[PDB]
């Protein structure tokens, strides 16, 4: 499908840019390219349509444009609001819709997340299986990154994790579960939570001691 | 104020069919395009077909075709969407969202000018059967908390000393693993001058199974 970048980060202030990328059967074909933004758990948004143009409510600072096969969004006037995932979309022909791979947007600078990890019980290891809880909480705005070590490599192997949830006080909170045997616990030296929220990372890491 | 409300939420087992409905009010329902779209849980979105709520005239992705079928009932001015032989991976948020007008000067359906969206529609297809969950202690200013492991369906409810605190008590949104079970954890935050002095229990609740377990948390 189309393709776009699996990651944006800008500052607060200004300037930013989004690529959408697709082939001659569109973009560099149609002018019918949407952009859109959305919220954790919330429906995506209209930010763009028809490549250059903005509906009513969008802020000016929202923009679009295109050279050949290759779509921009770009958000100029940057704000920690604006952190969310942003979907490029648009018709390629036959009547068919194609959308975007995902970008996700991060604004570096100012809501730290609470990271708590947990290692397999005493109890589960006897059950024949073994858990690893990374336990995120705090952190606005909604948009973080979690990714695994086991020692020193990125596991990925069945990793389990919860888009962001509003809180009571409107932060939010996230949950990761890596799933494995006891047999790859007891082996590793240790297992590591990484949290990435808004360049700033936060750190966990467990062993079987 | 035009908008778009959809049906609550269904749990299907893999190999039936769900229809979902999409209210739509604010406008002339027979004047604009409705599509479909859906997004898995971490994934992104996916379109499925339009709709043209005057002729009810449905195209949709060829990889849909055959699975679904797009309706229509403008008395009410709803639009429905049925998929059929629902497969593990048709887990997502069913969307509703209107399109370009219908109009002589231009255009089929192509237009992705999805304006106005709906609140979305989680269908769950799993090995659907009802099970108790398996609650594991979670040991360690310290934190301590409860694993509720493997169950079905949602949801859970989590207390700590049968309610007699709620401080530092932070149940967290389950996760739906790849076996169709679902999973949470609920943590809470306690002075490190507690430990060995007082005692911490988790009570959790699963109606559908009707399975209340009481669990100690200790070092």
């Amino acid at each position: 499908a189309l393709t776009q970048p699996a990651s944006v980060s800008g500052s607060p202030g200004q300037s930013i840019t989004i690529s959408c990328t697709g082939t001659s059967s569109d973009v560099g074909s149609y002018n019918l390219v949407s952009w859109y933004q959305q919220h954790p758990g919330k429906a995506p948004k209209l930010m763009i349509y028809e490549v250059s143009k903005r509906p009513s409510g969008v802020s000016n600072r929202f923009s679009g444009s295109k050279s050949g096969n290759t779509a921009s969004l770009t958000i100029s006037g940057l704000q920690a609001e604006d952190e969310a995932d942003y979907y490029c979309c648009s018709y390629a022909g036959s009547s068919i819709i194609l959308f975007g791979g995902g970008t996700k947007l991060t604004v570096l600078g100012q809501g730290a997340p609470s990271v708590t990890l947990f290692p397999p019980s005493s109890e589960e290891l006897q059950a024949n299986k073994a858990t690893l809880v990374c336990l995120i909480s705090d952190f606005y705005p909604g948009a973080v990154t979690v990714a695994w070590k086991a020692d020193s490599s990125p596991v990925k192997a069945g990793v389990e994790t919860t888009t962001p949830s509003k809180q009571s006080n409107n932060k939010y909170a996230a949950s990761s579960y890596l799933s494995l045997t006891p047999e790859q616990w007891k082996s590793h030296r240790s297992y590591s939570c990484q949290v990435t929220h808004e360049g700033s990372t936060v750190e966990k890491t467990v062993a079987p001691t | 104020q035009v908008q778009l409300v959809q049906s609550g939420a269904e749990v299907k087992k893999p190999g039936a069919s769900v229809k979902v409905s999409c209210k739509a009010s604010g406008y002339t329902f027979t004047g604009y395009y409705m599509h479909w779209v859906r997004q898995a849980p971490g994934q992104g979105l996916e379109w499925m077909g339009w709709i043209n709520p005057n002729s009810g005239g449905t195209n949709y992705a060829q990889k849909f075709q055959g699975r679904v079928t797009m309706t229509r009932d403008t008395s009410i001015s709803t639009a429905y969407m049925e998929l059929s032989r629902l497969r593990s991976d048709d887990t997502a948020v069913y969307y509703c969202a209107t399109g370009g007008w219908i109009g002589l000067y231009y255009d089929s359906s192509g237009y992705p000018n999805f304006d106005y969206w709906g609140q979305g529609t989680l269908v769950t297809v799993s090995g659907a059967s009802t099970k108790g969950p398996s609650v594991f202690p979670l040991a360690p200013t310290a934190a301590l908390g409860c694993l509720v492991k493997d169950y079905f369906p949602e949801p859970v409810t989590v207390s700590w000393n049968s309610g007699a605190l709620t401080s530092g008590v932070h149940t967290f949104p389950a996760v739906l693993q790849s076996s169709g079970l679902y999973s949470l954890s609920s943590v809470v935050t306690v002075p490190s001058s507690s430990l060995g002095t007082q005692t911490y229990i988790c009570n959790v609740n699963h109606k559908p199974s009707n399975t209340k377990v009481d669990k100690r948390v200790e070092p």
